[PDB]
């Protein structure tokens, strides 16, 4: 039956944490601006700042 | 034999840098 059809199971597992990372998405740096309120993307982490 | 741990093997409970503050 369909029920009993075999599968293949992949499960992912991710260590969303505030540690250091090495598994990154495709997106592309920019150049570093300092003392200027601008939006800023540090691996993840969205704000607007200094 | 037995000693005592005299207030030892206190570690960082996690990887985030905090700065004068008392944490719980």
């Amino acid at each position: 039956g369909v029920g009993h059809q075999p599968y293949r199971v992949v499960v992912l597992s991710f260590e969303l944490l505030h540690a250091p990372a090495t598994v990154c998405g495709p997106k592309k740096s920019t150049n570093l601006v300092k003392n200027k309120c601008v939006n800023f993307n540090f691996n993840g982490l969205k704000g607007t700042g200094v | 034999a037995y000693t005592n741990s005299f207030t030892r093997g206190v570690y960082y409970p996690d990887k985030v840098f905090r700065s004068s503050v008392l944490h719980s």
